[PDB]
């Protein structure tokens, strides 16, 4: 999106979020990040949440495909097109990846952003391990673990156990942990003494920030009761 | 569950 | 989608709604109509599925935006973005209007195709009539109009009154005359003895028929509702 | 409201 200005490319992605939009709103923030400039908190977000939904629908369909195809082999139709949907997922995974990588991380300075970009980093390498079946899904699978644990070790030098960032990423290290990892116990510790921490220091915290916070903390709470 | 992270 | 076959294209089509990937599924459609054979009761609904999702996504963010441009009227960004999801838009019913020229109306023989593909005529004019605001509005609507007038001819003279798509067909000219056409008495009119003609002959019908007929006709009483 | 028409 080179002809574009940067502050356009931002608030198309802000109007395309309104309008449930998402791959046009992966597409501007594509386009923001290319700029080259570092991003705000916000821009962040709108980044984050861009690919989340495009990512979160393909994997949706994965699932959906994936089901089918192994119940028909209780064609090569269905197996084709999980692939297609299987290949256009891997893309996007693939392409945040590589905005991560060129230069997001290496320019991200502050803990706060730094952690935020190695959390997405985790996450978009889980995602391709989700679907990994071949040579590659172990080094796919530790590319994810290397990931979450740098931005855990950062987060817990630098950030308070209530942080919303440090608590999303406690949450998703823990998914990681449960479903692609098999390690359903090092899963449970995590969001358990991330859950106590967070709850010993909800007091420092005012109204608003209390309420951001122990919103996260109850997701961790739901996963406990599923895996407990 | 993961952060639903859909909704800025 | 050349060199794939007419039966894998509505394989996967069926794949893709059950995927909710709805775009991929008026793809295969789109490649099963220009296999230039005609289409069978479920083929043509898979069609206007496969369509109906893609463009009732775009219709809704067209709404979000335009509906942000006109209180931002009370930069350029806003309306360039409702332009483009508005091109995006009119492609799709171009798009969906060329397969239904080529060729699938000219050979429609049978009442219940033929204003099948009129009736998805009328909607997608109806579509564009939705964003028209220039020369081609006027143009547009009777485009709409003319489409929905002669399935709605076919139809009375060859589907009881009962019929599904018969009772779909009104109630979508209903809405085109109250919503596109400024004629709500004219809307009013045709649900109220749409309604009751059905009602009328319900008698006739199977159980599983008077499912199919009494769903629409609560569309008919919904709208009645509204505008009376 | 118009015939829905999403689902087959
Ligand atoms: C991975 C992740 C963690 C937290 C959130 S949030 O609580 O909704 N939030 C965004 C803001 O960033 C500083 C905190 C979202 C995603
Ligand atoms: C426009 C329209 C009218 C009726 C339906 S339906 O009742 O769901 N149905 C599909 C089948 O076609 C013969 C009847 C859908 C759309
Ligand atoms: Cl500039
Ligand atoms: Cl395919
Ligand atoms: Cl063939
Ligand atoms: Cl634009
Ligand atoms: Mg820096
Ligand atoms: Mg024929």
């Amino acid at each position: 999106m080179g002809s574009m200005e940067r502050a356009s490319l931002i608030q198309k992605a802000k109007l395309a979020e309104q309008a449930e939009r998402y791959e046009d709103m992966a597409a501007f923030m594509k386009g923001a990040v290319e700029k080259g400039e570092e991003l705000s908190c916000e821009e962040r977000n709108l980044l984050s949440v861009a690919y989340k939904n495009v990512v979160g629908g393909q994997r949706a369909a994965w699932r959906v495909l994936s089901s089918i195809e192994q119940k028909s082999n209780e064609g090569p139709e269905v197996r084709e097109y999980r692939e297609k949907v299987e290949t256009e997922l891997q893309g996007v995974c693939d392409t945040v990846l590589g905005l991560l990588d060129s230069h997001l991380i290496k320019e991200a300075g502050d803990a706060e952003s730094r952690v935020f970009y190695l959390k997405m980093k985790g996450d978009y390498y889980r995602y391709l391990a989700e679907v990994a079946t071949g040579d590659d899904k172990k080094r796919i699978i530790d590319s994810a673990r290397s990931a979450y644990q740098e931005a855990m070790d950062i987060s817990k030098k630098e950030m308070p156990p209530t942080n919303p960032i440090r608590l999303g990423l406690a949450l998703n290290f823990s998914v990681f942990h449960y479903e692609i990892a098999n390690s359903p116990e090092e899963a449970i510790s995590l969001a358990k003494t991330t859950f106590d921490e967070a709850m010993a220091d909800l007091h420092t915290l005012s109204e608003d920030s209390y309420k951001d916070s122990t919103l996260i903390m109850q997701l961790l709470r739901d996963n406990l009761t599923l895996w407990t | 569950g993961s952060i639903p992270g859909r909704r800025s």
